[PDB]
């Protein structure tokens, strides 16, 4: 990793040694549209959150709590890999699962069972 | 004055590093007076601090990255020369400073 | 251009490939694709309401109407087959005017209850109404209404929002296999229902919540809790069974809101079971969060991590090396099992095993405990022989694909085991070991079909491994496999189906029990999340340590409790029944002072004066690489190397005791579901 | 005694430590640092105060929102103390006075209040950790009346609660201390610094931040501190002369010492002693000529060679020559 | 005078090796040029009789993390004499120094300082290139897409230290990101 | 009567008698000041509840 851009960027050294996941989010199961597909994202695995003991709000101490979901998006895997390489982040890539178009026809709903077999 | 043109080789980058280091070293007397660092730090511990920063940033081989690092260091030096930053800030950045590491981190929290 | 959603078109041959013009663009599709599929290949995404790629075609909604040159009227692209030279048009005024007509008809009797609908920010009806619909409504008369009906404790039903796409009916008839739902009535008064008052008892019944494009069918436990835009989506996998379904955990802060499926053509194929979907409730109940040690009177006091580790490390040095027993759980990941095995081995013991199939099984060759036929490869089988297994309760998705193969390829299923309920037609060959002898010798009528099947598929269950005659049964099955060809270079048929998520990784790592009478002559037992073992076998003098995340019967007998993190809170590798390695992604923070299992075991090793070379999660995976190097090559489809010929001849005698059922309560299997509130009202009204 | 802390954050301002402390007398010198270090870990602090509502105003900044809750109370009344102590797993006592008010004598302000606070914690079972802060020279034979009262409060607290740790620091140095600041004020007002003993008595100044960190570490212990009496002292054994030399070094003025033997300073501090009674109950408090302090500065006060210290809590005191005394540049 | 005339004139008069992309639309006539020809183009467009562009409206940067040349620097120009607007764009990554135009337009100084502060793009021959908007000692360039919205450090008063201090950020309520994107877009 | 929660207050309003098989609930006398129109089917024995108001409607005769 040639994280020179990470050194000349301004990110603190503690946050430059994070482990990220480069992945392409898949289509939701509750909708049939395929518009929010093809974009690649960097997941910082920001899970350290707790509950405010005054109002129950969700508190955090991680700056990269919503960056990869809100602003940082890429059009291809190579772009995200290059970004992580230049920022010195240890990354692993999750290849997306894609559907396979099989042969389906309306006539298969109405198919002959076969001659009555007294087996 | 103006920002110098981007360097073309590593020798020019090294020359700029040395020039910046010399300028920072000449800036040491001014800081000891602008901020009450007389009875605080030796006039060489700070010099060692800049040397240590240059040395732990010494694995860069890209002239553009070296020039950007020099520019950022010069900006920091100019800010410190002015009264812009607070007194403890430089004393908080520019001062030189048993069972198992894993077991202490385990006793601390789950998030290493 | 690329197909919509990165869809992969499989051309069997280059010759059988017609050419169509979706929008003036040359598109090559195989003979058999429809106009909608051809448009999907050409990057054009057609509106749809009643069409689902996993359900039979039924052109009800009339929303995918397009224009074809040699057609006087618009054609339903979902059902119209693609013809060579056909010129499709999607963005013409005809197709538009059809789409705003159909949307206007669909939004005519629909109730004005978007704000209270749980499908609010994720509805296909309103999303397509905004895009392909009109702007102003011409309808002012009175709308129709229907009463709501109870379908159980899992599916909330508001049938006024039904658009009558019959996708739920088709799913129940084809995929679920339990025909209990249908379209009742005629005309605008037609309704979806069971007619009689009955509840959805299918293990795949929760999938009707996703196939429903509107808020007519919604989750009852996840009713009004949150909206979709409030939820962070994490792509994780299942640990409830050994199938390892790809799920998507949605959370709002430090708690998990819901679990929905995720596409994986090779494992789950867009479906998950009811135990997967509603197991998120137990992740927030009865969670161990603090280290605890019993007092003199017999009560657990909360103690710091340092003192609990000190106590266990002090007691571990007072027992003989062979007196130490370490038992892994069914939810354990591979790294924690490797750490536990190393720890116990360095202490001088060799008794490390898993909750379930750990009775002495030989994991020496890796084809004897894996689905040597891939799950997706079961679709090419012509005859399934289920020897002592009930996939409906053990591996619900394997049962789903078996039902798919039976209803599509007219395959035959022969079942040898205890009486049970099947969602497909099965012939009850027998109920015990004697049936296997009958099959092996021949003259049995099912043997004719077995030997006259091109691709037979024998599926042995993990429950056949706790028996005393295990070697004899595994030899009879192998004899059947050899005599009636099922294992060939072009097709492998012999399959073994595991029930626990950790069994495959445990067998790969060598976590196999050595002595049968090891938990009776023990003095220090480290239950690493293993609460599915009968603690009454443990002697009363043993020092039992329970390291897990949920409280169960093992807690009432443990001396030290070490809190742990759940599968939604850690990075772990799990292996499927088919040998496919996947990784979980953390979604929510760990609760209380709980740590990852491998961290707790390594810290215990350090306190017990045993050095472990590795100190990080990457160090563990390097150690695993020297034991099971296929557990670090995640997302790789590595087939088995050798076959059943290597096994030494074992002339034992098959017992006479009939096979048993391993899963009695399908909704009460692991500790997370055992602590859930949904799984109680599901095991109380849905199980008969 | 584990169960008084449960970390629920990153150890920052918005983090959550499972500590809910009631710090009596937190409006003084040490309280301003103890409450700040308690709030930094995410611990809720209840600050009971008396009199004006502006006294605890500066403590609200330390917590995030509701972490610091000032509550009025009256030491004479007992139900107020119980009300301000209900929601508390930890109680810290900092109540003490070095001069004498006609409303509260040396015994009342140092011993009886501590007794009442210990008793109320006794009936209100549930305080896991109780800390009472005496002074290093506390002994029954001490000529100073304040130190004897603090010692008696020590036995009272230990008897009423054997689990109560007694942190026993020495003379504190800080931005708002009552030893260095009065000296500089006198120097800027009269030109010379009087020495009530000729700059001979030896004592062990300690940084107030070090004492606050010691109390914090005693709270966040492994259980060893329970029922112990630490003696918090500085690294260097200074004297009244060498400390004044450092003060002149910081204040940048030419030294000028007026040596004064013990009898003359004792007789010069005497007038306030027998004039505590008058038409007004309040009377100008002593600054450098407290009779009690003069008596306390007759016997050398050093940390016991056979008693618990800073290094028994894994703490290193600051050297009171640089940062600890940097506040003296305001008179420069 | 107009987008139809300016485009055709600049097509002919301008040297071809300068501009490599010329969009002519109603949203704005743009010129995309290499960073080593920006000063030449802007000096030509400031002195030519028929393209008297004498006003530099502003200089902005746009962050595209998916591109190799990450940052896009846009020069919005105005011609008072002919009542027309021209936009000139270049592209630069994080370690390239583009030429400064303060020599031609004196108002370019503060906008170039703001671009350097917000994106980290350095300008050659700029009289003084220091941060203009962010706090003194600010680390990082906020207007980048990878910079967190709330930043990395937070400011509070430290009573023992008797000064305003900077501490790592810790939100009492984190920013809730709502994903309203539709799959039918 | 602050002791009564809104659930208990809406559980005390008697159901509205409707002659037909379906009723339209708007939530207020003035339609623009209520909730979106809700058509409720009165083809059961239990009173039918408006999902916005909480008001219950029951069939009058049959
Ligand atoms: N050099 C030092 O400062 C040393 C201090 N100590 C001990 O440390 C403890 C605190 O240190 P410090 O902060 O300097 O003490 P301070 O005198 O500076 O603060 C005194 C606190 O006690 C409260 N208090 C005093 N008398 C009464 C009373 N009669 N009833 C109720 N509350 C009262 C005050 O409240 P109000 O302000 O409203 O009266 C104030 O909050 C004291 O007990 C002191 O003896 C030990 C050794 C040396
Ligand atoms: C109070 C003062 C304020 C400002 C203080 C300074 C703050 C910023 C500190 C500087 C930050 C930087 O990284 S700017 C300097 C960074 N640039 C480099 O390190 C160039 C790569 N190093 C090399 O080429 C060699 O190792 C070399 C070290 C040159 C010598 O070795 P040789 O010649 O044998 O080859
Ligand atoms: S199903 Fe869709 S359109 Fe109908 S009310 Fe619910 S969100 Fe609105
Ligand atoms: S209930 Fe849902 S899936 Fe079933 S027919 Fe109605 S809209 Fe379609
Ligand atoms: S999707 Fe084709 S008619 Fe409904
Ligand atoms: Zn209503």
């Amino acid at each position: 990793k040639r994280g020179e851009i990470g050194k000349v960027s301004g990110i603190p050294e503690e946050h430059l040694s994070r482990k990220v996941i480069i992945y392409s989010p898949a289509r939701t199961a509750t909708q049939s549209g395929s518009g929010k597909l093809g974009k690649w994202k960097i997941n910082f695995v920001s899970t350290l959150k707790w509950e405010n003991p005054l109002m129950g709000w969700t508190s955090t101490g991680d700056p990269y709590a919503n960056v990869g979901d809100s602003a940082l998006a890429f059009d291809s895997e190579e772009a995200a890999k290059s970004f992580a390489e230049r920022h010195g982040w240890d990354y692993k890539v999750k290849k997306p699962n894609t559907p396979l178009l099989k042969v389906k026809s309306y006539s298969d709903n109405f198919k002959w069972k076969g001659n009555p077999q007294p087996e | 004055i103006g920002v110098p043109p981007n360097s073309a080789n590593l020798t020019e980058a090294r020359r700029r590093v040395f020039d910046f280091f010399r300028a920072a070293c000449r800036s040491i007397p001014t800081i000891m007076d602008i901020y009450n660092l007389q009875d605080v730090v030796a006039p060489s511990q700070l010099r060692y601090a800049i040397s240590a920063q240059i040395r732990n940033n010494a694995h860069i081989t890209d002239p553009k990255v070296i020039d950007l690092l020099i520019f950022k260091g010069m900006e920091e030096l100019t800010d410190i020369v002015d009264h812009a930053k607070q007194r403890h800030h430089i004393i908080g950045q520019y001062v030189v400073g048993g069972k198992t590491d894993f077991l202490k981190n385990f006793y601390t929290s789950n998030y290493f | 251009r690329n197909p919509v959603g990165g869809a992969r078109v499989h051309f069997s041959n280059p010759e059988d490939a017609i050419e169509v013009f979706v929008d003036g663009y040359a598109v090559k599709v195989p003979k058999g694709f429809t106009v909608l599929q051809a448009c999907e290949v050409a990057g054009v995404d057609i509106p749809r309401f009643c069409y689902h790629s996993r359900l039979s075609i039924a052109g009800n909604c009339r929303m995918c109407l397009v224009e074809v040159e040699k057609s006087p009227k618009p054609v339903a692209s979902c059902a119209m087959p693609a013809l060579p030279g056909m010129k499709i048009k999607t963005d013409t005024p005809i197709a538009k005017k059809a789409r705003e007509g159909v949307m206007e008809f669909l939004l005519m009797n629909h109730p004005l209850d978007c704000p209270i609908c749980d499908q609010g920010g994720e509805c296909d009806l309103q999303d397509q109404s905004m895009a392909f619909g009109s702007d102003r409504g011409r309808f002012t008369e009175m709308k129709r209404s229907v009463v709501d009906k109870n379908l159980g404790p899992l599916v909330k039903t508001v049938m006024t929002r039904c658009i009558q796409c019959t996708r739920c009916v088709r799913f129940a008839s084809e995929v679920a296999g339990v025909q209990d739902l249908g379209i009742l009535g005629r005309g605008s008064g037609e309704e979806i229902g069971t007619y009689v008052e009955k509840l959805m008892t299918s293990e795949l019944s929760g999938n009707v919540i996703d196939i429903c494009p509107v808020g007519a069918l919604t989750s009852k436990p996840f009713a009004f809790k949150a909206r979709n835009w409030e939820l962070k989506a994490t792509e994780t996998i299942d640990v409830s069974d050994a199938v390892g379904s790809n799920i998507r955990v949605d959370s709002r802060g430090p708690e998990v809101m819901r679990i929905i499926p995720r596409l994986n053509e090779d494992i789950n194929e867009e479906w998950i079971s009811d135990k997967t979907r509603f197991c998120y409730d137990g992740l927030k109940r009865q969670r161990l969060s603090d280290p605890m040690i019993r007092d003199s009177d017999g009560r657990f006091k909360a103690v710091s991590w340092r003192d609990a580790l000190a106590v266990v490390g002090d007691i571990i040095h007072q027992v003989k090396p062979d007196e130490i027993v370490g038992v892994a759980g069914q939810l354990s990941d591979a790294e924690s099992m490797m750490v536990l095995k190393d720890f116990v081995n360095r202490m001088g013991s060799d008794n490390v095993w898993c909750e379930g199939t750990a009775a002495g099984v030989d994991a020496d060759l890796r084809y004897s405990y894996l689905m040597n036929t891939s799950i997706s490869g079961l679709e090419n089988a012509d005859l399934f022989l289920l020897i002592g297994t009930q996939p409906r309760v053990e591996a619900a998705m394997v049962n789903a694909r078996i039902c798919k193969t039976v209803r599509a390829s007219n395959a035959k299923v022969g079942y040898v085991g205890p009486p049970a309920e099947f969602n497909y037609d099965c012939k009850h060959l027998g109920t015990g070991p004697d049936t296997l002898k009958e099959i092996a010798e021949g003259r049995h009528p099912f043997c004719t079909a077995l030997k006259n099947a091109k691709n037979p598929a024998i599926i042995v269950g993990a429950g056949l491994f706790n028996r005393t005659d295990k070697n004899a049964i595994l030899s009879s099955v192998e004899s059947i496999a050899q005599a009636n060809n099922v294992v060939r270079p072009d097709w492998n048929g012999l399959n073994f189906l595991l029930q626990y998520a950790a069994q495959a990784a445990a067998l790969d790592l060598g976590l196999i029990q050595q002595s049968a009478k090891a938990l009776e002559s023990a003095k220090f037992v480290y239950l690493m999340g293993a609460d599915d073992v009968n603690v009454d076998k443990i002697p009363k003098d043993a020092f039992v340590v329970y390291q897990g995340h949920h409280g169960d019967k093992a807690v009432y007998r443990a001396n030290v409790i070490l809190p742990a993190s759940a599968f939604t809170e850690k990075e772990g590798t799990y292996e499927n029944t088919e040998g496919f390695t996947q990784q979980t992604v953390p979604a929510v923070p760990t609760v209380g002072d709980a740590r990852d299992d491998w961290k707790i075991v390594r810290a215990l090793s350090e306190v017990s004066g045993v050095k472990l070379p590795y100190n990080s999660i990457e160090g563990v995976r390097s150690r695993i690489k020297s034991v099971a190097p296929n557990l670090v090559h995640t997302d790789e489809r590595e087939p088995a190397a050798f076959g059943p010929s290597l096994k030494p001849e074992c002339k034992e005698a098959m017992s006479t005791t009939p096979f048993q059922t391993v899963v009695e309560n399908f909704y009460m299997t692991n500790s997370i579901t055992r602590a859930s509130k949904i799984m109680a009202q599901c095991s109380a009204v849905l199980l008969k | 005694g584990v169960g008084h802390l449960a970390r629920k954050g990153t150890g920052g301002r918005s983090s959550v430590s499972g500590i809910v402390a009631t710090v009596f007398g937190a409006t003084g010198f040490l309280g301003r640092y103890l409450v700040q270090q308690l709030a930094k870990m995410g611990s809720q602090v209840l600050v009971p105060f008396r009199g004006s509502e502006d006294s605890p105003r500066h403590l609200k900044l330390m917590g995030d929102l509701g972490q610091v809750v000032p509550m009025k109370f009256d030491p004479r009344d007992e139900d107020s103390i119980k009300a301000v102590m209900a929601k508390a797993n930890v109680v810290i006592n900092l109540i003490g006075r070095e001069y004498e008010t006609r409303n509260f004598s040396f015994e009342d302000a140092n011993h009886h209040i501590a007794e009442k606070l210990a008793l109320v914690a006794k009936e209100h079972g549930g305080i896991m950790r109780y800390i009472q802060v005496s002074c290093l020279g506390a002994s029954v034979s001490s000529p100073s009346r304040m130190l004897r009262a603090k010692a008696a409060a020590e036995e009272a607290v230990l008897n009423a609660l054997p689990e109560a740790t007694i942190m026993r620091p020495a003379t504190m140095i800080g931005t708002e201390d009552r030893i260095l600041n009065p000296w500089s004020m006198f120097v800027k007002k009269y030109g010379f610094l009087p020495l009530i003993g000729g700059g001979t008595t030896k004592f062990q100044p300690v940084y107030v931040v070090d004492v606050a960190a010691a109390i914090v570490a005693a709270l966040k212990d492994d259980g060893s501190s329970m029922g112990k009496t630490y003696e918090l002292g500085g690294p260097d054994v200074f004297t009244t002369h060498e400390l004044a030399e450092i003060m002149y070094d910081m204040i940048r003025e030419w030294p000028r010492y007026v040596k004064l033997p013990f009898p003359i300073a004792k007789a010069m501090a005497a007038p306030r002693d027998f004039m505590v009674n008058k038409v007004p109950f309040p009377l100008p408090s002593p600054q450098i000529f407290n009779l009690d302090q003069i008596n306390a500065l007759t016997t050398d006060t050093l940390v016991s060679d056979n008693a618990l210290k800073f290094q028994d809590l894994d703490l290193v005191p600051h050297k009171l020559k640089g940062y600890p005394v940097e506040f003296l540049i305001q008179y420069r | 005078m107009d987008n139809q005339f300016i485009f055709k004139y600049s097509w002919e008069t301008l040297p071809k090796k300068w501009v490599k992309k010329m969009e002519r639309s109603e949203h704005g006539n743009r010129f995309d040029t290499n960073t080593d020809y920006l000063f030449q183009l802007l000096c030509f467009l400031k002195l030519h009789t028929y393209t008297r562009v004498q006003v530099l409206i502003d200089i902005c940067g746009v962050d595209y993390p998916s591109r190799k040349r990450r940052f896009e620097v846009v020069y919005n120009l105005l011609s008072t004499r002919y009542n027309s607007r021209i936009r000139v764009q270049t592209s630069a990554d994080e370690v390239t120094r583009i030429s400064s135009v303060v020599s031609l337009f004196p108002s370019a100084g503060w906008w170039e300082r703001e671009v350097w502060d917000m994106f980290g793009v350095s300008f050659i021959n700029h009289p003084d290139l220091r941060r203009i908007l962010t706090d003194y000692g600010f680390e990082g360039h906020p207007l980048r897409k990878d910079f967190p919205l709330s930043g990395y450090v937070q400011v509070r008063y430290d009573d023992p230290e008797k000064r305003v201090v900077s501490e790592p950020i810790e939100m009492t309520q984190e920013f809730r990101y709502f994903d309203f994107a539709s799959p039918w877009e | 009567r602050s002791k009564k929660s809104p659930m208990e207050l809406i559980s005390e309003v008697p159901p509205i008698k409707v002659d037909g098989r379906i009723v339209a609930c708007e939530g207020d006398t003035n339609p623009a000041l209520g909730h979106p129109i809700e058509f409720i089917c009165l083809d059961l024995n239990e009173p039918a509840i408006c999902k916005y108001c909480g008001l219950r409607y029951v069939q009058d005769h049959h």
